[PDB]
């Protein structure tokens, strides 16, 4: 399993060089995305029957 | 992540005794049934023993029945395996294995090769 | 036995004419008294002759003779018997008739209330089996068809009771309406259809057990046919036989051979069923006992007994117990046992295969949770 | 030799763990504590599809959110019209052991695959009017578990790979997983895709270069379902440990764990809504749970199904949510 | 069956009661 | 709308006519411990899944092999929960321990607890080997009175074969609870009674299912 171990080490080294932003910024980004499209989600806000295909 | 580390083993005279430890990380110890499996040099993986979640159900293979015993401790998240009256046939690499699914009284692919939920294993020779 | 009252008015009209001869000592000729008429009487001697045949019914004495004269004051002797101008024996066992009619009324109320309870249970059972789409299956289709058969049988029982006994007995004796015959025909059709569906239920489980690799979908129409059309064909045959031969008003009498046309198949529809039931029991036995090796399978014959007990109402094999009896204990045993068990069979089947069914209860509880 | 390979591998894992720990100071739950709760959501069974014969594994919603594809063990790939509950197409399958099915964004092609190790591509609309076999990809060695269309000529498949429809050849292989890959999802930009295998690791692969950009751990059992967030910078995984997890590519770590003590059953299907606020996980207790992605709260319970839930899908416009289970029924919920 | 024999017996009993009552009513 | 309805009714009638034959076909899952003689059985009866069609007494049977699949059988085995039975072959001649563990895993599965298992002891080479060290319990084992050995067979071979049968049954009867049953058999690779044994076992399974439908079992 020498070749497999070398491949795993190379993969880990490649994953070590990626830049990670802070978790708070990503959390805020997803929160803003959810709140921006909240009015466009019929599941979150029930759609009026006038324009609803499934009744 | 899930990881299993085996400690102990070494070189002992035939008919001696030695104790092996299995440490688990990344999951709850009490939610999975645990296994010991040996692989002899030049041979495939061979199941050795199994212990249930609470330790009520404990069984061993017929090859080492009456000689090897297994126990578990959930508080220390560790499993102990005591070997007494060793035999030259028991020269193999030992692996501590976790059943893939929790809260299941059975589990598949314990002795399957390239198993994800298996530890590094230690060589035991006499 | 209404075919005797007619001769009373026939003889009244025959001798209603005025006397043609008045040369006798008292002048008695050709008038009708309460029972008999005399054309001419010799006052010198009196003869003894047999009494009218109307009282032949319910009479233990045959060939009785009484002395009858013409005199208006007395047709017969002063004290010939209980009633002066009647036969020697007229009335007996007064309390026996009252006790018999009381017992018949009691058993009538019993089987009517049993049929009513069975019908009330069967409507809701059929509604549960039909409205719910999940339970739709061939076994449940046979189960709901058998429920409809029982419902029709109970409805026919009620209609026949309304149109036969609730009406005035004198009115029924005087004349029998076409509605009476229609109600009797519907009653016989429903009874035979119910019997034929108990057989179909037995045949379906038998075919299911003995023949595992059987396609029920392409043979369901045959089961429907044998359960419905054959009773209809036999009922129409009996009706046309009654119309052509021995109508005699309402078709309630069974003393004619044509009753066998209804009695014949029904008994068969029981007997074969019983045989099938027996075979089914054997089919269970080998599986109920330890199949491969000996285990601690305590009381397997007890399990067989409980399975038999729960299968009694679905097959209706109990009828074979007192079906073979021609006349042995007919009023106090065959009728009482068979009317009570027949009235409660629908209720027992409904509570055993619908209310106590595991799948039906498991679906009903989740439906109740959904609705509340 | 192998020992120092393992030693520096463990050192690299420790470095990755330390880097992940340093980048994390507060969780998403702490930030979303101050937002209004979603509330209790009621969903009703608007349509029921009963045409199937056996247990149903996978489904894929259409681009127009009106036509859908369903796959059951009877060997029939059924194209349904979700509006009037009228069957559009029924294609017999060579192998009855179909585990996954996909619907093309253009709507002209449909994918199926399973234990036969072969993926079949059919043309929905043709000149002669009957659906035929258009492509037969048999380069895989493990059983196919998921497939997704990138375009009319590019497809991605999950086996326990990238394919070109025109040539029918494996132009890119995504290796690195230790267990059988069970689920696969496509990002909205059709540039990256996450694959979850029979292990705690889920790997993100770039479509073009074909290598594993990121690996995410945290699960305790086999991963069965995966689905990208509508934003495209995050995804959700459902495993057999009765827990759901949310990961993001930018931070490369776990956000929160959706789990309950009463739940001891694995997750088989996850699909985000249009806004991403609902997770819509499918469980083995014959019911689905609606999970709030920001508050880790169960919004509602979908207990209409009688058997194990295998597939759950959400319309592109977020109109209705379809769910198939191990009973031959597909139920539509709002 | 039991229903038919019960019906026949009951209608015979009712007819017998009617006939006996008719005869007893006219004592003369 | 109508243009969609004729297509819908055509597809509905096609599905009905395909269901008329789908319920007439019985699906069986063939499993074995690798080179345990299962392939010889398949050759006697006759790339991901290898399927065999055979008709017995005008009844179709459709058996599925493992095929070209990895040793990780935890996931795809769940696809065979609706099969009529799982024919599991064991080399009775430590592969026996591995076969016992695999049988234990199959028997106790939550998804496979409703399907029956037909156990076959294909390798009847105990006569050649005349085992005791592998299973210490076999030394004190006694032949049960329920055994029915054929004439001309050595008593030790019978003792060993019923010892293996009881070792399988103790796992089989540990948690069977009546929803599924196991049917062990002392068959051989060249034996022609495998088809008849499978036929009888399938008939028994379907009869038991019918009895359970009426709550008679």
């Amino acid at each position: 399993s020498i070749a497999q171990a070398r491949k795993l080490v190379e993969q880990l080294k490649m994953e070590a060089n990626i830049d990670r932003i802070k978790v708070s910024k990503a959390a805020a980004d997803l929160m803003a995305y959810c709140e921006a499209h909240a009015k466009e989600d019929p599941l979150l806000t029930p759609v009026p029957a006038s324009e609803n295909p499934f009744r | 992540q899930v990881q299993l580390q085996e400690s102990g083993g070494g070189l002992v005279q035939p008919g001696g005794s030695l104790r092996l430890s299995c440490a688990a990380s990344g999951f709850t110890f009490s939610n999975y049934k645990m296994n010991w499996v040996r692989q002899a040099p030049g041979k495939g993986l061979e199941w050795v023993s199994d212990i249930s979640q609470s330790g009520a159900s404990i069984s061993y293979t017929g090859s080492v029945k009456g000689r090897f015993t297994i126990s578990r401790d959930n508080a220390k998240n560790t499993l102990y395996l005591q070997m007494n009256s060793l035999k030259p046939e028991d020269t193999a690499v030992y692996y501590c294995a976790r059943c893939p699914a929790p809260f299941t009284r059975d589990c598949f692919d314990v002795t399957s090769t390239t198993y994800a939920y298996r530890g590094q294993g230690t060589q035991v020779t006499v | 036995e209404c075919d005797y009252v007619q001769m009373i008015e026939v003889q009244h009209k025959q001798c209603l004419e005025e006397a043609q001869l008045e040369n006798e000592t008292i002048g008695c000729s050709k008038m009708w008294d309460n029972l008999t008429c005399w054309p001419a009487t010799p006052r010198g001697q009196v003869v003894v002759l047999a009494c009218p045949l109307i009282f032949k019914l319910f009479s233990s004495i045959q060939g009785r003779n009484v002395s009858r004269s013409c005199t208006d004051e007395g047709w017969t002797h002063l004290e010939p018997g209980p009633y002066p101008i009647a036969c020697g024996l007229d009335d007996k066992a007064a309390s026996l008739d009252e006790q018999q009619t009381m017992f018949y009324g009691s058993v009538k109320t019993g089987y009517t209330i049993g049929y009513g309870l069975s019908l009330a249970t069967l409507l809701v059972a059929t509604a549960i089996l039909s409205l719910f789409r999940k339970l739709h299956c061939t076994r449940n289709y046979i189960h709901m068809h058998l429920f409809i058969s029982f419902i029709l049988r109970a409805a026919a029982v009620f209609i026949k009771d309304l149109a036969l006994f609730d009406s005035g007995e004198s009115d029924q004796c005087s004349e029998g309406s076409v509605g009476c015959k229609a109600a009797m025909v519907f009653f016989q059709y429903c009874v035979m259809a119910n019997f034929f569906w108990l057989l179909v239920e037995g045949l379906y489980l038998y075919t299911l057990l003995a023949v595992s690799f059987f396609s029920e979908r392409k043979y369901f129409w045959g089961y429907i046919l044998i359960g419905w059309g054959v009773p209809s064909t036999f009922t129409m045959v009996w009706t046309i036989a009654r119309i052509h031969f021995e109508d005699y008003g309402c078709w309630d009498t069974i003393n004619s051979s044509l009753w066998w046309i209804i009695k014949g198949p029904i008994l068969t529809s029981i007997l074969v069923n019983f045989i099938l039931f027996i075979c089914i029991i054997r089919i269970l036995l080998q599986k109920l006992r330890p199949p491969d090796i000996r285990k601690s399978d305590s009381s397997p014959y007890s399990r067989l007994a409980r399975s038999t007990l729960l299968l009694i109402p679905l097959f209706g094999v109990h009828y074979i117990m007192f079906a073979f009896f021609p006349d042995n204990f007919k009023p106090e045993v065959k009728m009482v046992f068979e009317l009570v068990v027949g009235s409660f069979q629908g209720f027992v089947v409904a509570i055993l295969y619908c209310f106590l069914n595991g799948e039906v209860q498991a679906e009903l509880r989740r439906k109740w949770r959904r609705w509340h | 030799e192998l020992d120092q390979l393992r030693q520096e591998a463990e050192q690299l894992k420790n470095q990755i763990r330390d880097a992940r720990k340093a980048c994390a100071d507060a969780t998403l739950s702490q930030i979303t504590n101050n937002i209004d709760p979603v509330g209790r959501i009621q969903m009703r069974t608007r349509r029921t599809l009963r045409g199937h014969l056996a247990k149903i594994y996978a489904m894929h919603w259409g681009t127009d959110s009106r036509l859908l594809v369903s796959a059951s063990q009877d060997g029939k790939l059924i194209i349904w019209d979700s509006y009037t509950t009228n069957k559009v197409h029924a294609i017999p399958l060579r192998s009855s052991w179909v585990m996954t099915c996909a619907y093309a964004p253009s709507g002209n092609y449909v994918a199926c695959g399973g234990l036969d190790n072969i993926c079949s591509i059919y043309n929905l609309k043709t000149r002669e009017g009957n659906v035929r076999v258009s492509r037969e990809l048999a380069g895989h060695t493990g059983y196919l578990s998921c497939c997704r269309f990138l375009d009319d000529n590019q497809i991605v498949t999950s086996s326990g790979a990238l394919w070109d429809i025109e040539t029918g050849q494996q132009t890119t292989t995504f290796t690195g997983h230790t267990g059988d890959v069970m689920s696969l999802s496509l990002a909205p930009d059709t540039r990256l895709f996450v694959s979850g295998a029979c292990d705690a690791s889920a790997k993100l692969w770039d479509v073009r270069e074909g290598m594993c950009r990121q690996t995410f751990t945290g699960h305790e059992s086999d991963i069965n379902a995966i689905c990208f967030f509508p934003n495209g910078n995050a995804f959700a995984t459902g495993s057999d440990d009765a827990t759901c997890r949310l990961f993001d590519l930018r931070a490369d770590q776990e956000l929160m764990t959706y789990s309950h003590d009463n739940i001891i059953c694995g997750i088989t299907s996850v699909s985000f809504s249009k806004s991403g606020r609902l997770l819509l996980a499918g469980y083995d207790d014959f019911n689905c749970n609606v999970w709030d992605a920001l508050k880790a709260d169960r919004a509602g319970v979908l207990a209409g199904h009688d058997n194990r839930v295998s597939c759950l899908g959400v319309t592109d416009d977020g109109m209705a949510v379809a769910t198939g289970s191990w009973d031959s029924f597909l139920k539509i919920w709002n | 069956h039991s229903d038919a024999v019960f019906t026949d017996n009951y209608t015979r009993l009712r007819k017998q009661m009617a006939v006996k009552k008719y005869l007893n009513s006219i004592l003369n | 709308e109508k243009a969609q309805r004729e297509a819908n009714k055509k597809i509905e009638k096609q599905l009905q006519k395909d269901k008329q034959v789908y319920r007439a076909t019985h699906r069986l899952l063939l499993l074995g411990a690798g080179e345990s003689g299962k392939n010889t059985i398949v050759k006697q009866m006759r790339s991901g899944i290898f399927e065999t069609k055979f008709q017995v007494d005008k009844v179709n049977f459709h058996m599925f092999d493992v095929g070209a699949q990895r040793d990780e059988r935890r996931k795809w085995i769940q696809c065979f929960n609706d099969v009529t039975a799982i024919i599991f072959v064991v080399a009775s001649s430590n592969r026996l321990q591995a076969a016992l563990k695999l049988f234990d895993s199959i028997w106790n599965n939550k998804w496979l607890r409703d399907t029956s298992v037909i156990l076959f002891l294909n390798k009847q080479d105990l006569l050649a080997e005349k085992i005791e060290d592998y299973f210490p319990e076999f030394a004190r084992y006694t032949t049960p009175e329920d055994a029915t050995p054929e004439p001309g067979e050595d008593p030790r071979v019978t003792r060993a074969k019923y010892f293996i049968r009881d070792e399988f049954l103790r796992i089989s009867t540990a948690s069977g609870d009546g929803r599924h049953y196991c049917y062990p058999h002392f068959t051989c690779s060249v034996d022609t009674e495998n088809i008849r044994r499978v036929f009888n076992d399938c008939r028994d399974i379907i009869q038991r299912m019918h009895l359970r439908q009426y709550e008679l079992l």
